[PDB]
């Protein structure tokens, strides 16, 4: 590669993210804000995913 | 590291492994059912 050269030759960096969705210990998470647990109602639950 | 060479050379026994080797093959509680 040198700078001018075409989009062809052009050199376009990657970083491909693997999300694994295997039913396991999930430690990586989303900035979600987590609330109180609630029982004996009906609730719409987010537990880990 | 050093060279331990004072060992007898037999060949290798066999025995039967009867039911042994069974595993929990996933991370999932599951109960009074059947999986293939």
């Amino acid at each position: 590669f040198q700078p001018t050269n075409g989009v062809g030759y052009q050199p376009y960096r990657v970083v491909v993210l693997s999300f694994e969705l295997l039913h396991a210990p999930a430690t990586v998470c989303g900035p979600k804000k987590s609330t109180n647990l609630v029982k004996n109602k009906c609730v719409n639950f987010n537990f880990n995913g | 590291c050093v060279n331990l060479t004072t060992r007898t050379q037999l060949p290798p026994a066999y025995t039967n492994s009867f039911t042994r080797g069974v595993y929990y093959p996933d991370k999932v509680f599951r109960s009074s059912v059947l999986h293939s």
